[PDB]
């Protein structure tokens, strides 16, 4: 329950996987009839730690490109020398690509991520026990979602293609 | 001693010409210029006619004009010749060669 | 001189390979990637014509290609070919050979 | 050794004059005086007779009076000559030549 | 140069087992392990074969293997054998030998 | 080379044993210990064999065994045998001796 700004009492449903993190930068943004990104049947790239450097954002980028789908990178901050790369490559040639911070301040911030990898089919890279590189990345590590909405102070992930059994197994670890 | 431009190094020096650093991926990813650094990697255009390093001949230089070489991160001494980049190293500073 | 990879090295200069890293030791026990460092142990790929020592003539370097060595700590420059890494060494700073 | 306005090098000095510096670039924009550095392009004005690298004999220092050669950054000592700035190098710090 | 564990060491390298530090005094007092420093009395186990001092010699170096010998407390490298320590210096660095 | 109590210096180190402090004046006035430094005094008991200066021959060292020599009061290496205070230096440290 929370306020509202008009005089009628109004009931949102919020499905999927939304949360209170936008866009790094403004110019992810192609649809502008609400300043938003969106695509569908894209690519999810999951971080643990932060994507600052080249080597650890080509490949994924790579695999976008010559898969021609859009890639979704969340991760705990995506800046320095990728993010230009990022901003270049969906300026100059049109590369579908957004990057969006990850949720949470603490250990949530990696069950949400994992929680996010279980229902998008994808694998959290830079982990602290696996310890999954962000310079090897195979087409198989990426989740899959079928939409995805980008706006200023929020992203929404749609119809994550994972499997069912895991998102049921974590159901019953988060319960547990 | 070859001269480059109406320019000719001294001594042992070797004036070298940096590859064009890479824009692109193999991938077609395109790469911010500002995150390129300086090339190792580079041609020799002009050699000196080299130093004296025993009693009383001339030592030519290890490298020729044409030669394609590495080279190290530091240790090299900004040239420009007909507003173009180039840059002058030392004989002994040159990592090695790439045949054919 | 020998060249490897179509890299040869210059003066007593000696191009490396280092061993790959031990994962797993003699029990069964796997190591984690960042706890392991630098391996001493290596093998000479390339080396150079070497240098000048004496008067007149060349010296060649001591090692060569093929031979089992041990690297200091410090020291190596990388060098890369065909998109894998190589350590470039000068030719006194080998602590030695294995023989066999 | 070469004498110019009285003034004889002592061994390998080369004494060398800048050249003036750009006031106006090539579409005609004036430069403030500020804003323009050291020039690292000279004129060989005298020599030294030489350094004994060698036994017994004086080695030539390897520019004559009246080359263009191209100045380190660094390295240069002022020599004031019928009140005109004048610059003093040792042989080995001069870069190279521009032979025409 | 003497090889020893298959190891050969590299120039005027020597490679010495240092001697085992004292537990018990003299007294039947024990000694904690932590409070032994380095044993600066070494055995030498592998030499190299020598470097090149005059003009195309190979100068050998001065201590045998066998030989029983005082090490400095700086200037020693890190070697493994075998899962064993060892201690690789340079034939200068020996301060001297005990002779029987 | 000249050894002393099994010990023997390596090339052109010296081992040299201090003189006895000085515990009273010529006024027999007693004098603390603590308050007494390192003896610049010493006498000579074991010479190295010397070092290769010259092409192909051994220099001998310039002090022999009981020689009275002046110390420096830095630069000598801690040497113990025979649960003895003794020192070895360089020959080139000394700064004279003391002729009888």
């Amino acid at each position: 329950v929370k306020d509202g700004k008009t005089l009628n009492d109004e009931l949102e449903i919020i499905e999927g996987m939304k949360f209170d993190r936008g866009y790094i930068s403004p110019y992810f943004i192609n649809t502008s009839k609400g300043q938003k990104c969106e695509f569908q049947d894209a690519y999810v790239l999951l971080s643990e730690k932060k994507i600052s450097s080249i080597q650890s954002i080509v490949p994924a980028l790579e695999i976008a490109n010559a898969h021609r789908k859009p890639l979704v990178i969340i991760a705990e901050d995506v800046d320095g020398e990728a993010l230009s790369t990022l901003v270049l490559n969906r300026l100059k040639v049109g590369l579908q690509v957004v990057a969006v911070k990850a949720p949470g301040f603490g250990d949530n911030r990696k069950n949400q991520l994992k929680d996010m990898a279980i229902a998008t089919g994808g694998a959290v890279f830079g982990e602290e026990g696996l310890t999954l590189n962000l310079e090897d990345v195979q087409p198989h590590d990426l989740g899959k979602v079928g939409e995805v909405i980008v706006t200023k102070d929020d992203a929404m992930l749609l119809k994550g293609k994972g499997d069912k059994a895991q998102i049921e197994k974590r159901i019953q670890e988060i319960i547990e | 001693g070859q001269a480059f431009r109406k320019f000719l190094p001294l001594f042992d020096r070797v004036l070298v010409e940096r590859s064009a650093a890479e824009t692109v991926t193999k991938g077609g990813i395109m790469l911010p210029e500002k995150s390129q650094g300086k090339v190792l990697q580079a041609t020799v255009v002009a050699v000196g006619s080299g130093s004296k390093g025993k009693g009383g001949e001339i030592q030519p230089v290890s490298v020729k004009v044409g030669d394609k070489v590495l080279l190290p991160e530091y240790g090299g001494t900004k040239v420009v010749l007909d507003d173009k980049d180039y840059f002058l190293f030392r004989d002994g500073d040159i990592l090695g060669k790439y045949v054919d």
